[PDB]
Parts: structure tokens; sequence; C-alpha cells
């Protein structure tokens, strides 16, 4: 449900598991920003 | 466990 925030990027790590990357802040989280 | 570091990431 709906686009991810400007800066947010969704990505696989190696194993498969997926996580989302905020390009402003670097950070990288399990987390759907959209949940929040 | 944590996702990859960013600077892994790019």
């Amino acid at each position: 449900l709906g686009p991810l925030p400007p800066g947010w990027e969704k990505r696989t790590d190696s194993n498969g598991r997926v996580y989302f990357v905020n390009h402003n802040t670097r950070i990288t989280q399990w987390e759907d920003p959209r949940s929040q | 466990e944590a996702p990859p570091c960013y600077m892994d990431v790019i």
C-alpha cells in the first residue's frame, strides 16, 4: 500500500531477507517505513 | 540480526 517515501529503496540481502534503505540518512532496517 | 551496513549496501 503506497509508494515508498522519497529516499527509500527496497532490497534483498545475500540470504534473501528483504530490507529497506534510506539513502538520506544512510540507515538500513528490516521494517517497511510505510508501516511506520 | 541487523540488515547490512549502508556502506556494504551501496
